[PDB]
């Protein structure tokens, strides 16, 4: 099978492959670090006397250790050498540097070493009662045995032989949980395990993509992918067969220079994954991802137990501990990065088509001819010219519902943006207020519960107002518009018009929410606003779409971080201030929770509104503006989360020894930069006030000296300034910042940073 | 060699043609030109209007000299691409409200059936092999070399009739995705061909995107004595490249088997690879002027000079990059005193730290770029793609931006993005580079003075 | 200790901020656009596109003075406030010395405008006052300081009427008997408006300069005035703020005179005391201008109903301009004095000591920088002075050099005017400003900062 | 060295854009355009459509190397020389 003649791109597979490769590279580097650290060197242990002089006759070079076969620590016997080096008729009394720690249970084992003559002395044990953890006992058999025969005990039957074997090898060849549980000097280099695990995960994903993309017609022909609801029937039997078919080939390498022959396999596997997995619809891609995840989980829980049945010393120990902590943090943080990338970048082609579609829609509605208006009566010919033919003409084949037009009365019509009060709520008959039989022919049409707050220029509205259906066909629409025109509809009160219909585009699969709104500050004056929000109508009821999976993963990450940080926050109690720290963690959890909540809200709103529209098509409006706004908010929150994670990635680069100076320099120079920032803010405020006071006094005859030194925000010249409705703050801030930049005044940071960097570099290499 | 290729002003040769075709209004009343097409009717006005006026000039069906000097070679050809009706997926909830659907352009979705008054070659699909074409890579997508083509006439009175007949029997439906126009001119006063291509793309979402391409070529090289001098220089350059190749091969054979940790050997191999690629392209484009011979046998046909122009452009790009790197290699010899030596040592010893800081600088740069792409990407027109976001940020560094447009798109998170970007780029990132450079320069100068 | 001093100064600062905010939003600047656009932007007639902004001859000016002027002066919807006046200044025939090499064809010569060459003879029909000389004293006039010269207050004037029916007749009479001969060198038009729609005043001045080389140079200036009275509560708040500011500055000058009385031996060796004295002198001149305009704004309401007498209201506009320009620099200096006071922590102490210990060196290098700057400006004036229109005068050359430093270069006419020595000047100027000279300030600051940090660390 | 790099960039710009921009039509015009680039007085709507690749690469690399490397090197030389001269004259 050779599918996908088209040249579309599925970003899921390439993004996951890139994340996996980067994780492999950084883990390989850190494991090479750990490799050379461990090679440079290669509480159960007590610090009491171990003198056993109750026997003799065993004078020989003997040096054996003990095995603390307990919980959280599985280490074998070690070796040591003293002054006498175990001379004749001498028993060594010393301690070993064994980092294994045992508990208060019957878990203790000691080995023996008899090189040459058999042992004759009886060394009972090391006399210790309570030194660090009291994980030893001053009593043993102390009986002679054969060569290299260690006496058993607590604090040959098969029921005791293989039971103890499941404690020293259970954390030895448990491939997933073996990078941080490797015994000293095991001939696997601790990186071939990483190589094999990355090989196998690559194979798992690759085989799943091949099955979902190429071999999908033999058994389930004519659309094999038809199931998305998780009911333990889908994606549960999918990764199992892949694991079964690619696990023996793993056993071929696990039993060498297999890394050189395995990098080629990784390359070809990722190439195939990018080749066949590119033509995946959203359901197929999420099904593939869940199948791979299920395969990994089953291998970690079902296949791993299957084959297992068959003084600076404290400084080095804490170094090892923090290295393992860094590895765990790296894995969890990179999984979070993958999740947030899949949450953010799922609609890239959608994004480009959205820009192009909104631009086309804007130019087809005469945006320039609508915003640049100054006559409030040319709007009727405008809508009868460029709106009705747009809606009902053959140019717009997809419509998705009729338009609507709702106006607010406000009930205190102004006398010729200010001087506003409350809003009308009552009903009015044909013409205006005239209740004869029942309710007004122009009813209030109470605002909907969800979807409102357009947040205009000098007002904030809602979804309520006296609506007009504008008919369905062109002929009745003209009659309705002339009726409203010459029947006193907008004549008297005229708060707002709120024209909105919809837009669909099946070629790109996007909807667009188009809104036309006029605000009337005073009678005989009008200003117009245009907004076009394109979005994809993805529903909650559609099944197991990628947004849902990414959102639930993000919520799990949020609760994980919340509990992990609150655990330390509650231990400290109060007075946990003066650092970014916990506050930064609160910011992170707030962002990663809002991202999921807004996405779920968007999905639910989309589903509810689509069902409401399907109820009656040519009957209502259904108002997809709420869905568009929720989509935009979710996109912004995801972008902010990805920004924060990328900044954290940049910060975490300090672990290179020669590159650790930049972060320290910035952190130590922060107070001086803060002082200079305060001075610059004062100077910029003074400059902005001077500039505004000089520029807002006359036309073209301002002055001669100042305008040769007067700096404004880029893109706006010296001609059009001073907007007579509101003195906006953001352009003033831009003017201040750019005048600060252009007059120098931002290179004093260089003055401070040079001194700080030169001081830091002199304390890093010289000592 | 390179500046002989960049000979006396051909810029005016290109400018006359581009001003004649792109900037001429489509008709006397309307102000629309080819650079500002907005719909299909604008394209049909342009084809029957400024195009025919700019193509055919007056003095039995004689030839047309475009500026009384540029000779129109043969006939021009117009070609389009289409997609199939019902080539997408439409929801089942609207299958009675939406009837017809055309996907975006793809080789798997293109129409291949006769349509309309199926009489000539304008209403019948012709393969890429049968058209001798190739892929173009327009703005939206990479189009094919096939489609529905028509060969125009040598006079205005017949091309006008052909285009009118194409317009009556509707030739541009909603399925149209592109339209090409090609022709070539000679201008015997100098020895230089010009190959023109005019492309109009119709995106699936509506609208028109025009583009153009004017390329001068020289295909009859050996005419004057300066051409013979250039040929001799070409031979000399090939000899130099052979000598450099053999020298670098013998110096990488045994002595210094690694050979790559010098940055001058790397520059040498980069120059050699670019030079041999340029030589190969030149050999395999000049040795194939068989299209020119075919045209010269019968000059009432369409001259197929598209691949020649494409490979000329590729050769120009390679030659420009090669000249850049050869000029950069001049730093290997400017060590005649101590002032240049200490500056070169300073740059060499600061590169290793500036790379480490530039990693962080570019990570933050890309974080800002992706945030801008995700937030302002659908509205601003300057952030529509990731590369455009990077270009816009580099322009903001120069101060070449319009803050009003990025503020209107999002009144909050627009000013925050702009202000924070400017502040942190000019106050923090631009000064750590200075800190590192000044520290390393002072260190090396003091070390040399002390020793 | 300094808590009250800081407190008093902070109180003083908020008063200035409130006054500026009250002054920043007078809703006048919109009005001055929409009042200047009536005269300087409306075509003279329906046929031609020419307006006062783009005058180019004498005939179009004659068209303008009967037309786009009367059309916009009698019909936003401002109204008249008296009688306007038209005046001209002119030179006399035979004011030159024609070279004897060519005199058989050049019979008449008129020099450029000057007091020595000004014409005083009665020209044309001596019917009215526009055909006879009246001195500067008899017109209560003053200098104007135009574009190509400075003009006195004398000349040949004529006061127009209040009804357009007679103003058109008299201007047509002045056009018939040729009034703008070859010797005419300038022409002024002045009047006043009310615009009863919104309570706000304005005085206008329109100038046309006739060079000796032919053509016209049109110039204009619009300056509104305010008749603010007790209308709203915000006005009362602003008036109370103004009164308390007057009392506060009175107290401040009391403390200043005390400071100069007890510490008269040394008061100009510090940079801040000079700031205090310039602030107080700017404040006193600003309040003097304010009280002068407040006293003199009541005189002008006599012309609102009907008076056939030209109101001389140019000094009010001049002093309003001076008042605004003084207020701007005053508030800037007050904010800098605020910028002085931040010396609380050790970090700000280090920053302030660094900025204070490198003042003489920065001033010393300012001299070299400005020597080079003015050498380049003089070169630009001597090369592009006649062609570019951005370098036509020395101060305009300096302004263009400051704009170029801020990246507002044109380089189109710079290269067109002189294809060589123009590009050379531009490239050398950019290279030396952006890479060499402007970095000496930063070098001085950096070395001073390093010295200060080392001194404190060893202390 | 600054001018060696400057002239290399000018030569590349002349060879790439020299036929279609109007700001790179001659070598001297290429040099003038570059000094004008530093001031942010460019279009980039005609550089980018003249050559979609190798045009943006040109602009990005030129901006990065002008603003982040060579300007800081000039300032570093000036700073170090001023400090050394002041220290030596003061101590002598
Ligand atoms: C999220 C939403 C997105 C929206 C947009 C949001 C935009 C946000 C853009 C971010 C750019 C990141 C830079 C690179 C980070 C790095 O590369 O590095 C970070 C570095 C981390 O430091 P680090 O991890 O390496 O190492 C430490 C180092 O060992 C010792 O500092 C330690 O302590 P010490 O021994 O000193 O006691 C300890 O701190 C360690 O953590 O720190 C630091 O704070 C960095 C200090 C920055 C300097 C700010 C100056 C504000 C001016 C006032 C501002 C007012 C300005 C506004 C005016 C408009």
């Amino acid at each position: 099978v050779f599918p996908e003649p088209t040249a579309d791109v599925n970003y899921i597979v390439m993004l996951t492959c890139a994340v996996c490769l980067v994780t492999y590279m950084v883990m390989a580097a850190i494991l090479h670090k750990l490799d050379q650290l461990d090679a440079s060197r290669g509480r159960f242990k007590y610090e009491i006397l171990v003198k056993t002089g109750w026997g003799r006759g065993s004078g020989t070079t003997a040096h054996v250790g003990i095995m603390l076969y307990g919980v959280d620590s599985r280490s074998g016997h070690r070796h040591l050498d003293g002054d006498r080096a175990f001379h004749r008729n001498s028993l060594d009394i010393f301690r070993i540097a064994t980092p294994h720690s045992l508990g208060s249970v019957w878990k203790i084992r000691v080995w023996h070493d008899n090189k040459g003559l058999s042992p004759a002395w009886f060394l009972q044990h090391v006399i210790v009662r309570d030194l660090q953890t009291a994980r030893s006992a001053f009593f043993l058999v102390n009986d002679w045995l054969s060569v290299e025969t260690e006496a058993n005990g607590g604090l040959l039957r098969f029921r005791r032989l293989l039971v103890a074997e499941l404690q020293r090898g259970f954390f030895d060849k448990h491939i997933w949980l073996s990078i941080w549980d490797r015994p000293p000097r095991s001939r696997f280099t601790r990186i071939q395990r990483a190589t094999c695990c990355v090989l196998l995960i690559c194979l798992f994903l690759g085989a799943n993509a091949v099955w979902y993309g190429a071999v999908g017609d033999s058994a389930y022909s004519t659309g094999h992918v038809s199931r998305l609801s998780p009911l333990s029937v889908d994606t549960v039997a999918v990764g199992l067969v892949s694991s079964v078919v690619v696990y023996p080939v793993y056993l071929a390498i696990l039993f060498s220079l297999a890394h050189g022959l395995s990098l080629l396999l990784v390359a070809v596997a990722v190439a195939v994954s990018g080749w066949v997995g590119a033509s995946f619809p959203p359901g197929v891609s999420v099904a593939w991802l869940l199948s791979s995840s299920a395969s990994f989980l089953a291998s970690f829980l079902g296949w791993e137990p299957l084959k297992v049945l068959l003084f600076l010393a404290k400084e080095e120990a804490r170094k090892v501990k923090r290295l393992h902590g860094m590895l765990r943090s790296l894995l969890v943080y990179m999984l979070f990065l993958l999740v947030t990338l899949l949450a953010s970048y799922g609609d890239a082609s959608c994004h480009g088509h959205a820009y192009r579609l909104q631009s086309a829609i804007k130019q087809e509605l005469h945006s320039r001819a609508f915003l640049a208006i100054t006559r409030s009566e040319e709007l009727w010919p405008w809508m009868a010219h460029v709106l009705l033919p747009y809606v009902h003409g053959n140019q717009s084949s997809p419509e998705l519902g009729p338009p609507r037009l709702r106006q607010v009365r406000l009930q205190e019509a102004l006398y010729p943006c200010s001087a506003a009060g409350g809003f009308s709520t009552s009903d009015y008959d044909v013409g205006w207020e005239s209740p004869h039989n029942g309710s007004g022919t122009w009813a209030y049409s109470a605002p909907d519960l969800l979807g409102a707050w357009s947040w205009g220029s000098c007002a904030v509205y809602d979804s309520g107002g006296y609506v007009q259906e504008l008919g369905l066909s062109l002929e009745e629409s003209r009659d309705r518009l002339r009726f409203l025109q010459l029947h006193n509809w907008l004549d008297n009160r005229s708060r707002a018009v709120f024209l909105e219909l919809t837009r669909y585009s099946p070629a790109v699969g996007l909807h667009a929410a188009v809104t036309l709104r006029l605000e009337f500050p005073a009678a005989g004056r009008a200003l117009a606003a245009l907004s076009v929000r394109p979005f994809a109508l993805r529903r909650l009821s559609a099944g197991l779409s990628l947004p849902l999976l990414t959102s639930v993963c993000l919520l799990l990450f949020a609760v994980h971080f919340a509990v992990a940080e609150a655990r330390t926050w509650h231990r400290e109690g109060r007075w946990r201030v003066l650092r970014l720290g916990a506050w930064a963690r609160w910011l992170l959890v707030a962002l990663t929770a809002a991202t999921a909540l807004v996405r779920l809200a968007q999905l639910g709103a989309a589903d509810r509104q689509w069902t409401r529209f399907v109820r009656g098509r040519p009957r209502r409006f259904t108002s997809f503006d709420q869905v568009a706004q929720l989509s935009s908010a979710a996109r912004g929150l995801a972008a902010s989360l990805l920004f924060l994670l990328l900044v954290k990635a940049a910060q975490q680069l300090r672990f290179v020894r020669q590159w650790s100076v930049f972060g320290k320099t910035l952190c130590r120079a922060l107070p001086e930069l803060l002082g200079v920032t305060l001075g610059l803010v004062v100077l910029g405020v003074a400059y902005a006030q001077l500039a505004i006071l000089l520029v807002s006094s006359c036309v073209d005859s301002l002055w001669s000296v100042a305008q040769a030194l007067l700096v404004l925000c880029p893109g706006t010249g010296l001609s059009t300034l001073c907007p007579a409705e509101s003195w906006h703050l953001s352009p003033l801030l831009c003017v201040g910042l750019w005048a600060l930049r252009l007059w120098g005044a931002l290179r004093l940071g260089a003055v401070i940073l040079r001194w700080r960097y030169h001081a830091l570099r002199g304390e890093l290499y010289r000592p | 060699l390179t500046y002989g290729m960049m000979s006396s002003n051909v810029y005016y040769y290109t400018r006359m043609m581009s001003q004649l075709f792109l900037d001429t209004p489509v008709s006397k009343t309307e102000k629309t030109n080819f650079k500002t097409l907005s719909s299909m009717e604008d394209f049909w006005k342009f084809t029957e209007g400024s195009l025919l006026d700019g193509l055919y000039w007056k003095m039995a069906d004689n030839r047309s000299f475009i500026f009384y000097e540029n000779l129109l070679l043969g006939v021009p050809r117009i070609r389009q691409l289409r997609v199939r009706n019902g080539s997408c997926s439409i929801p089942q909830d609207l299958r009675d409200e939406i009837k017809e659907c055309y996907d975006v352009y793809s080789v798997s979705s293109e129409d291949r059936a006769p349509f309309g008054p199926r009489n000539g070659t304008a209403w019948i699909y012709t393969s890429e092999k049968d058209l001798n074409g190739s892929s173009h890579w327009g703005i939206i997508a990479t189009y094919s070399g096939a489609g529905y083509y028509l060969d125009l006439s040598r006079t205005r009175e017949e091309t006008a009739a052909q285009v009118a007949s194409l317009k009556k029997n509707v030739w541009l439906d909603r399925g149209t995705r592109a339209t090409f126009i090609d022709f070539s001119v000679y201008n015997a006063n100098i020895n230089l061909f010009c190959v023109v291509r005019l492309l109009v793309e119709f995106p699936a979402t509506g609208g028109v995107i025009p583009s153009w391409q004017f390329q001068p070529l020289k295909l009859i090289r050996y005419v004057t004595t300066f051409d013979f001098f250039l040929a001799a220089c070409e031979i000399i350059f090939c000899f130099f490249i052979f000598y450099y190749v053999v020298e670098e091969i013998l110096e990488i054979r045994i002595h210094k088997l690694h050979y790559f940790r010098s940055f001058w050997n790397c520059l040498d191999v980069v120059i050699v690879v670019l030079s041999v690629v340029a030589i190969g392209i030149n050999i395999y484009r000049t040795s194939n002027v068989e299209v020119l011979l075919q045209f010269l046998e019968d000059q009432n046909t369409f001259p197929n000079f598209e691949h020649l122009a494409y490979w000329q452009i590729q050769f120009n790009n390679i030659a420009a990059v090669t000249v850049f790197f050869v000029w950069i290699k001049l730093f290997k010899f400017i060590n005649f005193n101590r002032t240049m030596s200490q500056l070169s040592t300073t740059m060499s010893r600061c590169a290793k730290d500036l790379f480490g800081f530039a990693i962080m600088f570019f990570i933050i740069f890309l974080a800002y770029a992706q945030l801008a792409y995700l937030v302002f990407g659908t509205q601003v027109d300057d952030f529509s793609t990731f590369q455009e976001c990077i270009f816009t940020q580099f322009r903001i560094i120069l101060g070449d931006i319009n803050f009003a447009e990025i503020e209107e798109a999002n009144r909050v998170l627009g000013p925050i993005y702009f202000t924070t970007f400017v502040f942190f780029m000019f106050f923090i990132l631009l000064n750590m580079f200075l800190a590192i450079i000044n520290d390393t320069y002072s260190e090396v100068k003091s070390d040399l003075a002390q020793q | 200790s300094v808590l009250r001093e800081l407190v008093t100064y902070l109180l003083f600062l908020i008063v200035l901020c409130i006054l500026t905010y009250g002054m920043m939003s007078s809703n006048v600047y919109y009005y001055t656009r929409m009042m200047s656009q009536l005269f300087l932007d409306t075509p003279v007639s329906k046929t031609e596109k020419t307006n006062f902004k783009t005058l180019s001859s004498m005939e179009d000016f004659w068209k303008f003075t009967e037309g786009s002027l009367l059309d916009g002066l009698y019909w936003y919807e401002n109204l008249l406030l008296g009688v306007p006046r038209i005046r001209q200044l002119r030179v006399r025939n035979g004011s030159c010395s024609i070279p004897q090499d060519l005199r058989d064809e050049i019979k008449e010569c008129y020099d450029v405008y000057s007091v020595s060459s000004e014409d005083r003879a009665p020209f044309g029909p001596r019917n009215g006052t526009a055909w006879i000389y009246t001195s500067e004293k008899d017109l209560n006039g003053s200098s104007h300081w135009g574009i190509i010269a400075t003009y006195s207050g004398a000349g040949y004037y004529l006061d127009l009427s209040r009804t357009r029916e007679e103003t058109a007749a008299q201007v047509a009479s002045l056009k018939k008997n040729v009034w703008l001969d070859r010797g005419t060198r300038a022409t002024f038009i002045d009047f006043s408006v009310y615009n009863a729609n919104i309570n706000l005043f304005c005085v206008v001045r329109l100038l046309v300069e006739f060079p000796a080389t032919g053509g016209v140079i049109p110039s204009w200036q619009f300056q509104p005035l305010k008749l603010i009275r007790y209308v709203t509560t915000f006005d009362f708040f602003l008036a109370a703020c103004e009164i308390i500011f007057c009392f506060f500055i009175f107290y401040y000058v009391v403390e200043e005179i005390l400071e100069i009385r007890i510490h008269k031996l040394h008061y100009f060796r510090s940079f801040w005391n000079c700031l205090d004295v310039v602030i107080v002198v700017l404040s006193v001149v600003a309040i003097g201008i304010n009280i002068y305009r407040t006293s003199n704004v009541e005189v002008l309401l006599q012309f609102l109903e009907d008076q056939n007498t030209f109101p001389n209201f140019e000094h009010l506009a001049y002093w309003q301009i001076q008042f605004n320009n003084i207020a701007a620099v005053t508030v800037f200096f007050v904010w800098i004095k605020l910028f002085k006071f931040i010396n609380f922590n050790r970090t700000m102490s280090q920053l302030s000591t660094t900025m204070s210990r490198c003042a003489k060196d920065l001033f010393g290098f300012a001299i070299m920088f400005f020597i080079i700057f003015l050498a380049y400006a003089q070169l630009a004036y001597l090369v592009f002075g006649t062609q570019v229109d951005d370098f036509s005068t020395f101060q305009e050359c300096i302004f263009t050099q400051f704009r170029i430093i801020l990246g507002d270069i044109n380089f189109a006419e710079i290269e067109e005017a002189n294809r060589v020595l123009g590009p050379i000047y531009f490239t050398t100027f950019v290279f030396f400003m952006f890479f060499i000279l402007l970095n000496m300030f930063l070098a001085i600051i950096n070395d001073t900062y390093s010295e200060v940090k080392s001194d404190l660390a060893q202390q």
